[PDB]
């Protein structure tokens, strides 16, 4: 029921030729709305959702300046992190961070997040209170100490209560048809004989939004957790998601098995068997 | 850290021989973000492959979607080939109409 | 579109 505005930021210190030194993608819930990057110091921006056509030119001009300033700052931060971690100058290193704000059904603010990683591992996290920080080691402890002495989380809260809230409100209004929706899964069980005489049962779920889903197989009175093969949920490319879960079973016992599907768009767990 | 890509090759819509469709190559769970993805039909590279923007998940690992138009038939073979720095050599995954 | 200097 709640909704989130989320940005996923990456900076790279020695990118390959043609590769971005900085890139960020923005989402509302599970729908991407833009790409920003900087390649050889040139900032670029592209829309990815149809409601972005309603943004005024002033939106993109302000965004362009933010992209230039962020990329310069992340580059400087990568230089400092190399020194504090006693690392060599030749290699390429990675700085990632996530920024988000969350509202409830009635558009009331519920929370926000700021979290950063260096070379793929947690570095620092802003806590639930939006005032204190959680570090992982003595380098990030220095960062925490400086952020809390400076009171720097004040300025993140002002971003959350200002531009983050403004954009989430406007995007939920202009993109209402795409964003304020739940598409239920269309589900079926497929049957595949195997060369050795047993059978693969594959339970499919297609065409659902949002992405979060659960698929489970169950045998009469026996738990099949370790038995099933479950693929990571995956985009179909049209704005919906798909997934399957499979078990191998003896020929003739297919009706002992049941697939259960749980999704926001269903009124209750759906139960499926191989029909035949 | 360094993390090895997981690869899935699949159609947008359930496949039916002779009917146009979209072939997806979804690559997840890798770090760092540099990656090379190609798609092949009957042993020939497909030049017209669309790439989504790259993003990442809450555990910091990256993910990306490549896709191209295709028409499945009873004889044509399709593959996605992926190379990442965590791998000594590229990995090829073939489309299977049942998965 | 917000960034905090880590150091
Ligand atoms: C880097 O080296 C200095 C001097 O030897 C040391 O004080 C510091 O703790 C080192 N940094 C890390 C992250 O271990
Ligand atoms: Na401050």
């Amino acid at each position: 029921g709640s909704h989130s505005l989320r940005y996923f930021h990456t900076a790279v210190s020695r990118p390959g030729r043609g590769e971005p030194q900085y890139i960020s993608v923005g989402y509302v819930d599970d729908v991407q709305f833009q790409r920003c990057d900087s390649i050889e110091e040139i900032p670029r921006m592209e829309p990815r959702a149809p409601w972005m056509e309603k943004e005024r030119p002033e939106y993109w001009k302000e965004l362009k300046l933010k992209v230039k300033n962020i990329a310069q700052s992340a580059r400087a931060n990568l230089r400092t992190l190399l020194r504090y971690y006693n690392q060599s100058e030749g290699g390429s290193h990675i700085l990632q961070w996530m920024v988000s704000c969350e509202v409830g059904p009635d558009m009331r603010l519920l929370g926000a997040h700021y979290q950063a990683a260096y070379d793929g591992s947690d570095y620092i996290t802003l806590n639930e209170d939006l005032s204190s920080w959680t570090a992982v080691d003595m380098v990030s402890q220095i960062t925490k100490s400086r952020l809390e002495s400076a009171g720097t989380a004040e300025y993140f809260r002002a971003y959350v209560e200002g531009e983050c809230l403004e954009l989430l409100h406007r995007f939920l209004r202009n993109g209402k048809e795409i964003l304020q929706r739940a598409d239920p899964p269309k589900a079926h069980v497929a049957h595949h004989p195997r060369p050795k005489g047993d059978v693969t049962l594959r339970c499919w779920a297609l065409g659902f939004y949002p992405a979060d889903i659960t698929l489970t197989w169950q045998k009469d009175e026996e738990d099949l957790t370790q038995d099933m093969e479950l693929v990571e949920t995956r985009p179909s490319g049209d704005g919906t998601f798909q997934k399957w879960a499979a078990v191998v079973v003896p020929s003739g016992e297919e009706q002992r098995y049941t697939c259960y599907v749980h999704h926001e768009g269903l009124t209750e767990p759906l139960a499926l068997k191989w029909r035949s | 850290i360094q993390k090895t890509p997981q690869i899935q090759v699949y159609s947008r819509h359930p496949p039916e021989n002779g009917k146009p469709n979209i072939l997806n190559c979804y690559v997840t769970q890798f770090h760092p973000p540099h990656i090379e993805i190609q798609m092949l039909k009957n042993g020939k590279k497909i030049p017209k492959v669309e790439m989504s923007d790259m993003s990442f998940s809450k555990d910091w690992s990256f993910y990306i979607l490549a896709h191209t138009e295709f028409t499945p038939t009873e004889t044509d073979t399709y593959a996605c080939r992926v190379k990442h720095d965590s791998m000594a050599e590229p990995k090829t995954v073939y489309w299977d109409r049942d998965m | 579109m917000f960034f905090i200097n880590a150091l």
